[PDB]
RNA sequence: AGGUGGGGAGUUUGGGGGCGGCACAUCUGUUAAACGAUAAGCAGAUGUCCUAAGGGGGGCUCAUG
């Protein structure tokens, strides 16, 4: 029923990851597999270290919000939590840091010269001759409006503007892969 | 010269390989950074653009 | 309670906490890393430091005083 | 073809590791007790646990490769892989990865004296909730293999690094013991496993603030033999340790003023 | 031989930043790997909503005997 308990050694808690370390000594008498004490003898010290880390760690503070339930990603106000510190812990990685970019010539060229980079303000580009904004890249766009128009009054022209096109996206893929290299 | 030739120190620096950007002046002291700035020193297109 | 109060002497070249002075401007700059640029503007009556603060902190003679307000 | 970019996406290096996962494969000799002990080791590794189709020959000390390979194609870091032998009885083997190539080996042997999950009394447990830890003795952190087993047990069952926990999240405790101290030199005494599950019984003699804690037993009972251990070269236990590098007088006051000490 | 080499001389010092963008039911020349099936692209009358990704939600199971 008492929930005092203490060691002589001072207990070293990890908060962060719900963990505690006991280096106090190991009774080797009682703890040997052979003993039936061994089962009791466990139990009591881990209910022992297990109150002493939730005493500590219930005097963690805890946030208290007066929203509701709202959407799927809401918390509720009456379930109070306890705010857990960070990690203490070094615990070893799985993979590197990708820290490597791609050292493309554009970002040299930016570099040197004064063009900033774009702002990227829109899809929303105007054309003339229809009265709709006609979108440069997204859905039937100006790209396809030579192709779709049907007067090219300058052999078949149509089909050149899209193989040009083709080569272009060619030509974007042979820097990509020359790039690659870096 | 040989080296006060900005050719020579274009050469070991490798720009010649890009020299498409070669700004007016490019020159030791006041780089492209610095004669682009010197030059604002030196707005009225009166274009009509459509602000939709 | 309320300000630095940096004692000061507007002597050209006998000045008296100019290295007080030299030192909160440098921490300002430090503060301000990030701008590249700064700078201070001399609030106070006629003839009261102002030129002569001003050179005696470039430690010359730029600013034309005189025992004169303006 | 959005779905192959998206595990693509989770395979290449995060910033920030979701909870590692485990692969298990049953070796050529995944005795019946083997596989019971697989079990349970899944049940509390749910449900980021995968089971491979049926039993290998693959091994571990002997063969590298084929631990490297399996976790690349499955994106696993971590490897359990069961294999008894006729010296080394009820022997496991765990595995770590970096980059995809093998971090670390040691091989773990449970004792016949060991009792299952459904052995012990039937209790409440639910499954994804992080549990608590509790490691005794001084040779957890002042021992080089027993700090490598303790990391990797929390590896193994530390979950999420949230930073928020609810109080009724805390269902079960592991206990982490040794089977007594030894002086420098001795053998390593085999590690003791036990899982405890969490009763709130009334703060009676605490007042109010603190509750009784009380303890069930519910398993696994597991006595952790030592064997063979392979460890990480220093190189690759810094690569492991890196950080993501996410100020003089420089500080954010409460509200977001950034103010600072003119000195 | 190599090097400093307007210290010296001749000359100019013109008239310009963003852009590429489509996916499936089709048939044709190449590709065709050659007992063949007919694939992994090129360009084409061909559309179509898949809003240039099909993301979710609810259902069906399939080549071939
Ligand atoms: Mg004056």
């Amino acid at each position: 029923l008492p929930v005092t308990v203490e060691k002589p050694i001072p207990v070293v808690y990890d908060l962060g990851n719900l963990a505690a370390f006991d280096s106090n000594v190991l009774d080797k008498n009682d703890l040997d597999s052979s003993n039936a004490r061994r089962e009791e003898k466990i139990k009591s010290l881990t209910r022992d270290n297990v109150q002493l880390l939730i005493n500590q760690l219930l005097s963690l503070p805890m946030k208290t919000t007066t929203e509701s339930v709202g959407g799927t990603g809401g918390q509720s106000s009456v379930m109070t939590l306890l705010q857990l510190p960070d990690p203490t812990t070094d615990l070893p990685r799985e993979k590197p840091l990708p820290k490597a970019k791609a050292m493309t010539k554009w970002e040299k060229f930016a570099a040197k010269k004064g063009i900033k980079p774009k702002e990227r303000a829109g899809k929303m580009i105007y054309d003339e001759a229809s009265g709709e904004w006609v979108p440069k890249w997204g859905y039937k766009g100006a790209n396809k409006k030579l192709d779709d128009q049907w007067l090219v009054e300058v052999i078949d022209p149509r089909t050149l503007n899209r193989a040009e096109r083709k080569r272009l996206v060619k030509k974007n893929e042979k820097q990509q892969r020359r790039n690659m290299k870096n | 010269g040989t080296g006060k030739k900005e050719k020579s120190r274009r050469i070991r620096e490798g720009d010649t390989k890009d020299g498409n950007l070669r700004v007016k002046g490019e020159n030791f002291y006041r780089d492209s950074k610095r004669v682009k700035f010197l030059n604002m020193y030196t707005f009225q297109d009166s274009t009509i653009p459509d602000a939709r | 309670k309320e300000r630095p109060t940096l004692a000061f002497h507007a002597s050209i070249t006998n000045s008296f906490g100019k290295g007080s002075l030299i030192q909160l401007l440098r921490q300002f700059s430090q503060l301000h890393t990030d701008r590249k640029q700064i700078s201070v503007g001399f609030i106070g009556y006629p003839n009261t430091g102002k030129s002569s603060i001003i050179n005696t902190l470039r430690k010359k003679k730029v600013c034309q005083v005189a025992p004169i307000p303006g | 073809n959005a779905r192959a970019k998206r595990a693509l996406v989770k395979r290449e290096a995060k910033l920030v590791e979701n909870v590692k996962q485990a692969l298990f494969i049953p070796g050529q000799s995944c005795n019946k007790n083997l596989h019971d002990i697989m079990v349970d080791l899944s049940a509390l590794k749910k449900p980021d646990m995968k089971r491979f189709n049926r039993k290998n020959d693959i091994h571990p000390f002997e063969d590298m490769s084929p631990l490297e390979f399996f976790s690349e194609k499955n994106d696993c870091s971590l490897m359990v892989l069961m294999t008894s032998s006729k010296k080394r009885k009820n022997n496991m083997t765990f595995i770590r990865t970096f980059g995809y190539k093998i971090y670390d080996m040691i091989e773990l042997m449970v004792a016949d004296n060991f009792k299952l999950l459904s052995d012990f009394k039937k209790l409440t447990f639910t499954v994804g909730l992080k549990p608590m830890f509790t490691f005794q003795g001084a040779a957890f952190d002042t021992h080089p293999v027993y700090k490598q087993i303790k990391s990797l047990f929390l590896d193994f069952f530390r979950g999420e690094s949230t930073d928020l926990q609810d109080v009724a999240g805390l269902q079960h405790v592991i206990s982490m013991t040794i089977q007594g101290d030894f002086q420098d030199g001795e053998p390593l005494p085999n590690v003791l496993f036990r899982v405890y599950k969490l009763k709130s019984y009334k703060s009676d003699q605490g007042g109010k603030r603190l509750p009784r804690i009380e303890l069930v037993e519910i398993g696994p009972r597991l006595d952790f033999k030592i064997g063979r251990i392979h460890t990480p070269s220093p190189d690759m236990v810094t690569e492991a340790h890196k950080k993501p590098k996410q100020k003089k007088n420089v500080e954010l006051d409460i509200m977001g003023d950034k103010l600072g000490r003119i000195h």
